């Protein structure tokens, strides 16, 4: 199993940068995949990013794009969410979550396993 | 001629050949015999063997009754596929191979009864667990297995064509084998269950020995030799410190390249074999035999020897003398407990 | 005799292949059990596995249901060609194929209410992607993916026939190198662009065998590290005696490294055996370098403290260097 | 099941799979997608590596076009032997298969508008001719070409469907030895003296992990060499000595530089290595003449301003060689 | 061509591949002949050499005889489904295809008098038992047996079509590791049970080259042993220099034999080349266990010396030219 | 699209693939050119080469003239098959693939005026004997060859499309050779005569040379530097005799070193090369060399070196004085007439 918990989320003010980190204990392994999600108030979780196992390779979604970037750091297992020039919209709770090396693509919540509770980040 | 082609082309009028001989009124009976041409040789690393085998299978069908001047006919390839015959495999196969040069090498014969000859030239390759503890001398039965892929005993039963001892035969230059001798075979037959029933299985097994000879002069020999030339530092003077202590570590890098050489020669298992406990064992005396020194070494006085005319000298050291007999007795027990352990 | 040939002939009368049983309607269940013939090959080079296996798929076909033969119908595999079968393959095999001696190893047998049994031998090589970092401690988990290829959860639908008895053979497998600590099945949905698609999961978990690379790997590499701290034993004046020894010990240190091949050379990345070696690489390496200041102190300028402290630093710390490499490790 | 069966065989009906869609009017568009499973190998002694993947065709066939189902048919992938196809191959591909177990891993599916969806399980072996002199240090870009054979663009044009979204799957790639650092897409038309052909690459960029040659290579070299230089602070009259650690240093550097050659790839032609291992091999070479030349100035005919001055040229000219050539590769 | 088509589908009219020609009369005589393309690899391990031929057949058919056209009718090589071919096999082959690009490499080419001309290219690895007892100073025996996988004597008879010409290409051959020696063309009736059976066999003689093994194997180990007696010229009081001098050579002897181990083609058991490195390694394990002896005498029994060493000037030289002459005369 | 559609039908009414065009009446005239789009990797131990390649035939065949609105027609791959095309195959080749990916890379182009356009993707394997005596320096001319298997001369000749040497084009980024370079290539036509008639054959050589920094680099400046310091031995006093008989022994195990690894690179071959004569050189001055301290040491008579201060001491050795000079003047020597001889 994986156990994941986020962190680094608050207020910050709109146009302003913010660090979330995600750490994974476990079979991290045999979860290769992290991705980003974020739950608006009224809507459903809507992808964010995603990071193979090396680091090399990363995903965004359209919107997030060119203000968001993640990173890795296997020797700590942590995966961090460097989000830049935030926007009101980007108010949500962002999940860190788990998936496994043959479960389909990465926009689709259904095919990740573990799951953190999100921390909360609000854009005044 | 003519009377031979119209048999050919009666013989499938109304043939259905997707039902089994006999379907739903008894057992279809099918005798077989192999005659190895060759035992092809055996993989230790891959734990398996390679076989050339002219198989043979027998069996009757009413539905291929004919009469004519002949009494046999030999169906051609296309025919052959027409018809129903065994579903015969090998249960141990790995990738088996029916030749196709120039032709297909089968054949399909039919007497006026019904009795159709079934033959085929194969080179199977099956699997041979092999259990190497006793590693280089270990002795293993390589098994052949086969039977019907879908019918169940109450359906196709497999039998010898005569006593099951006589109905495997070897050619007389058919062992192709390097590293082992062929002792003999075991023919036998049974019954397995399996998810979808009970088939039964013929079984043959082939008892192989493996061939010592190379082992003793290549790791062996070298080895007991190298232990040996690490005692022969105890009858050197102890004040020639750099000649003992070079040739203690140099016995042991000598030991080192022959440990090494001899496992790259095993195949890539993961426990202690027979030869890599006599390999560790002679690890140890090199490795004690400087440790010893070192003690010799650290009761020495005088730097100087003997002069040869003769200020007073080292006396012979007692580590030295009793280390000459304890070390070539304990090894030479080791020897006794561990060649027959094994042998 | 030829009641069975005619009830055979009119199933596949306008019989059509290309639709899926129930087309349109509820989507048809497919039932799997796997015997598990062997485990041949689990290469850490090649980060894959090869499986023989007896692949049955039991399903419901109303097409195929026949009356009148108290009977269960084993016919000639060739018939499989004129039936539609469900389009299985492995998610992760890298090469695989149906044994074909003497002939194609298939079984197509039908049952009176129009169930489908249909078995095939199967060699596949498997994707394993293997954890290394705690080689030759490592635990691996291989998977076998069984999916649909075009059928969506709409159409077909996968269940372990059996539950999870649905695998044997398990217990009988035996590997060189590992041994099977568990096995696991799985049933789940994967969601594509194109839909959901049914899954159906079998895993290993092997643990691999630690004795043999403690005589091998580990053992000799700790005598040479002890023969070197016989030079502290020595007369801080017998030069020849303590540089022979101590360029020897990395000599045979090296030795072992270079080709050692339980090291697995061909894998590039660094491994729990590399640092072990690496570390006592280094212990033989500064126990020469201890000599250069004890002589150069001596004839270049206490000659006995350097030594003296050796004698229980380099014993101590290499110790310590086990216990932490040990538990870290385990 | 029979409307639909009857549906299925008028489109085939009078189907002709020698004309494409569109024959003689416009070209026909085929968008492609493609979904990364695995690079399994990447080979630098045959130059080319291995890939998995989903390989999807997307065009409009008006012949194919059917009304009242309001469903996209998912049908057997036998039909694909029915229809007209895209005469697309892999240029630079050295051997290919599609994947057969347990049946071919092939899809087609309809769409009422008469679009088509074309799907295959592709593993195929591409050539990368790579550029080997900054090994390991090295960062290799492998492609595929995909083009037409037998059509310009007059006739068929190709396009990535989705944008640079058209290929996934790019973070399921683990090479234990790479890391992707980056892929693009291209579409271009190739211009020869026959016309105008339809080009589609995909590329991937892919660095070398360098851990693993610091512990094999570059740091048992340095410690050799540096091992080489307790020569320089023994006395000068222990010969014995100093020729033993000179002479069992070079033998130590040979053997690390002639077993890489066996552990290595084989790559016949200087690289980043071999200038650093051959360096290595000098600095110890010249330290053991370093002691010929005092053994000699002595016995032969001061003696201690060389053992001097080489305690310190050694070591910095060694980090002058070091620094020299990490900024020329890194 | 209007006259060669209905030729041609005319003999191929109510033709009936399953019966041989004179079927159900004399026996069909079936000759042959090779032109050999290759002998790619000769492997000790798998004990096989892989082979490319050119593999013609002759057999005449009366019901393919045509008049009128003096031509011999190439027809295109799918015709050759559609006639009746010998049942011909390589008894001892281990993997063979026909090569098929860009066509199957295959011929059929009839003559006016019902000869049929039947070639194919074929590469075969065939198993060649070996007996590496004298390696590298081997000489090899592969062979190639052609049979007939259903037919007998009554039906089909084989001949070398013309003698020892049959085979061709034999001088062409060549191999990094074999010269071909020679070749010979055997025909002969098996007789089993069921009957006698058609059979021929082609068969090279195989000499390995000694050249390699000259340099790499015995050259080095000589230069070696000859290295070890250096001790007995040096004095008995120098035991750092006569004890490193012995164990190096020590050393040097079994870093020869175990890496003239993995690249040599792994034949486990105890070959030519193996008995010579052996007697090698005891020439200098005796030779360092004879300076133990030298310095055991003064140092342990002192409280003669020249003598042994003196003796052992002569006996080492001595004895190791007489293990040669034997070894040689053995193995030569 | 009907009247294509027509065009087809008509085409193939009537036509006998099994007959040659012109059979009996001429002669069949195919002009071929090649595209090399990758001249791939060549083996040193199987002897053979790789060849990725646009293999393009064209001739004439009137059976199949048609008259549309069209001047050019696309045959499809079951078209392609009903028609008669030349049985071109390469003489040399080992084992070539037609590629089938994703469809058949085939392609049948047909004109109004009977000629036919037939280009086809290959990688062809070819042998490629190679004459390894002047290893590493050795250069090579890999051919080529294709004609028809069963057509001889009377019945089918080839041509090259357009002027030989402009016939066969090589990709300018076409070369993925590692050790070789691509100097160039001939292009030739003859006849070959075997046992069935006479044929005619189209040729192509490629001509390669090894690139030899490679083993400059890692065996013969490795080889140069070990015989030198052999040679520093010399000027070594004559009462240092530990560290002389360590040193002499010591680059004798340094070059078994160097030797044993040296022909692992070179193809299994069991003749000599350049190579291997260089290192026996190398082996036989490293020998002579301690061979040259045993017999200095013969004539040492004091165990002890001089004292730096001032009884009586050994003189510098004859032997050492004259070995200074003739070791490196005689290694010097064998190098000049050894790369002057090969380069
Ligand atoms: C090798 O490594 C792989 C991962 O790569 C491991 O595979 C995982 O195995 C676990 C089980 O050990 C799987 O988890 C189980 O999944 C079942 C199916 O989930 C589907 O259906 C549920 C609804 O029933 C959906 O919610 C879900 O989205 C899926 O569609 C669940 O039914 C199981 O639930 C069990 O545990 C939960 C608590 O976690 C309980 O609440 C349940 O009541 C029940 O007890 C379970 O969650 C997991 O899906 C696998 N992952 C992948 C990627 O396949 C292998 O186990 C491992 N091999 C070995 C030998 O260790
Ligand atoms: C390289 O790749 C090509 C394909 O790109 C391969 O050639 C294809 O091979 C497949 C079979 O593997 C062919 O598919 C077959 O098509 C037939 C088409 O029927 C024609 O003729 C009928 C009757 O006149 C017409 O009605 C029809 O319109 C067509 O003109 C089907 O009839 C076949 O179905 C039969 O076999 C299948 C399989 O057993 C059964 O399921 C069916 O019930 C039926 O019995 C089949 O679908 C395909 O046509 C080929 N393409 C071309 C262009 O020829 C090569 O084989 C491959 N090369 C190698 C070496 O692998
Ligand atoms: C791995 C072995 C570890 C052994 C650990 C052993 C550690 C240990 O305690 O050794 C002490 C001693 C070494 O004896 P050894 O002969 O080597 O040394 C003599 C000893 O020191 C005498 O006491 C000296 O005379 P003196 O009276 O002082 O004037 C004599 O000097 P000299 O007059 O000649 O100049 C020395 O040469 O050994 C034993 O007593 C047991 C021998 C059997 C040991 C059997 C072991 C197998
Ligand atoms: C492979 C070599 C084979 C050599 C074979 C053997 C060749 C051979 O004859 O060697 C012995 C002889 C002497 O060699 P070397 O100089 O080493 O020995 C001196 C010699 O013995 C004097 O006679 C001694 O003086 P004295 O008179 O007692 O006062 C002197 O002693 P000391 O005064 O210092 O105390 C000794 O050092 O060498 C040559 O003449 C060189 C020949 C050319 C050899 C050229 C070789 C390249
Ligand atoms: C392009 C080919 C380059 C080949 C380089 C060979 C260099 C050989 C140098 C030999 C020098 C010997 C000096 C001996 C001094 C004692
Ligand atoms: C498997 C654990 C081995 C630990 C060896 C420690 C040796 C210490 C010597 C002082
Ligand atoms: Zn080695």
């Amino acid at each position: 199993q994986v156990q994941l918990q986020e962190s680094g989320g608050g207020l910050v003010q709109a146009g302003g940068s913010l660090r979330l980190s995600c750490a994974a204990s476990g079979h991290t392994f045999n979860y290769p995949i992290m991705g980003w999600f974020r739950q608006a108030p009224g809507k459903e979780r809507e992808f964010v990013g995603a990071i193979s196992w090396s680091g090399g390779s990363t995903s965004y979604a359209d919107s997030v794009k060119d203000r968001f970037t993640i990173s890795r750091d296997n020797a700590k297992n942590t995966v961090y969410l460097e989000m830049n020039n935030l926007k009101p919209e980007d108010t949500a709770v962002y999940y860190c979550a788990a998936k496994g090396r043959y479960s389909g693509g990465l926009y689709y919540p259904t095919n990740y396993d573990y799951w953190g509770q999100g921390t909360q980040v609000t854009v005044s | 001629t003519t009377v031979f082609t119209r048999i050919l082309d009666r013989l499938l009028d109304g043939y259905d050949n997707r039902l089994r001989p006999g379907l739903g009124e008894r057992v279809t009976e099918v005798k077989t015999d192999i005659f190895v041409t060759s035992f092809g040789p055996v993989s230790d690393h891959d734990m398996e063997y390679t076989i050339d085998v002219f198989f043979r299978q027998s069996w009757k069908d009413e539905r291929l009754k004919f009469k004519g001047p002949m009494t046999v006919l030999r169906l051609n390839n296309l025919m052959a596929s027409k018809i129903w015959t065994p579903d015969t495999f090998f249960h141990n196969g790995k990738k088996s191979v029916a030749h196709n040069m120039t032709m297909p090498n089968k054949l399909l014969r039919i007497t006026e009864d019904g009795t159709l000859l079934y033959t085929m030239r194969l080179t199977v390759r099956a699997e041979c667990p092999m259990h190497l503890e006793d590693f280089p001398m270990d002795a293993h039965a390589c098994p052949l297995k086969f039977g019907s892929y879908a019918y169940t005993r109450a359906e196709v039963v497999y039998e010898w064509t005569r006593e099951p001892a006589r109905s495997v035969v070897v050619a007389e230059d058919g062992s192709r084998l390097n590293q082992y001798d062929l002792l003999g075979q075991t023919v036998d037959s049974g019954i397995v269950q399996s998810s979808t029933g009970e088939y039964v299985v013929m079984t043959t097994h082939f008892h192989l020995k493996r061939k010592i000879g190379y082992f003793v002069i290549q790791t062996y020999l070298p080895c007991i030799m190298t232990v040996i030339l690490s005692q022969v530092s105890f009858w050197l003077n102890r004040e020639s410190v750099p000649a003992r202590t070079v040739f203690g570590v140099t016995t042991v890098l000598t030991m080192t390249t022959l440990s090494i050489s001899a496992r790259n020669s095993l195949p890539k298992v993961a426990y202690a074999t027979a030869m890599d406990w006599f390999i560790a064992v002679c690890y140890a005396f090199v490795f004690s035999a400087l440790i010893e020194f070192a003690t010799v070494n650290y009761f020495t006085k005088r730097g100087y020897a003997w002069d040869g005319k003769s200020k007073t000298f080292n006396s012979v050291s007692k580590i030295d003398r009793l280390s000459r007999i304890a070390f070539p007795l304990l090894f030479g027990i080791f020897n006794l407990v561990y060649w027959a352990t094994y042998l | 005799m030829s009641f069975v040939k005619e009830t055979v002939d009119k199933l596949l009368k306008g019989y059509d292949i290309r639709l899926r049983p129930d087309f349109g309607g509820p989507p048809v269940c497919v039932g799997m059990n796997i015997d598990i013939a062997s485990i041949d090959m689990v290469s850490e080079v090649n980060m894959d596995y090869t499986l023989t296996m007896y692949f049955q798929q039991y399903w419901r076909d109303k097409r195929l249901a026949y009356s009148g033969i108290p009977l269960n119908l084993t016919l000639d595999n060739r018939v499989a060609d004129q039936l539609w079968v469900p389009d299985t393959y492995f998610l992760n095999d890298k090469k695989s194929f149906v044994h074909g001696v003497t002939v194609k190893n298939r079984m197509i047998r039908l049952h009176p209410d129009g169930t489908v049994l249909y078995g095939l031998r199967i060699t596949t090589t498997a994707a394993c992607m293997m954890d290394l970092r705690r080689y030759p401690l490592d635990e691996q988990n291989c998977t076998l993916e069984i999916e649909s290829y075009g059928y969506t959860t709409d159409d077909i639908e996968f269940y372990w026939r059996g539950g999870d008895k649905a695998v044997t053979g398990v217990e009988r497998i035996e590997l060189p190198q590992f041994s099977i600590v568990e096995h696991r099945l799985v049933s789940r949905n994967v969601v594509f662009a194109t839909g959901a698609y049914p899954r159906l999961s079998l895993s290993f978990r092997l643990k691999r065998n630690i004795g043999y690379f403690i005589l091998q790997t580990y053992m000799p590499s700790i005598l040479i590290t002890i023969l070197s701290w016989v030079s502290f034993w020595i007369n801080y004046d017998a030069s020849a005696a303590r540089v022979a020894l101590g360029i020897t010990t990395v000599l045979t240190m090296t030795t072992i490294n270079t080709h050692l091949r339980e090291t697995l050379p061909k894998i590039p990345y660094v491994k729990a055996i590399d640092m072990y070696l690496m570390g006592c690489f280094v212990f033989v390496f500064l126990a020469l370098l201890e000599y250069a200041f004890v002589n150069y102190i001596f004839f270049g300028r206490d000659v006995n403290a350097i030594d003296r402290w050796s004698r229980i630093v380099f014993p101590f710390t290499f110790s310590l260097f086990n216990l932490v490499y040990w538990l870290y490790y385990v």
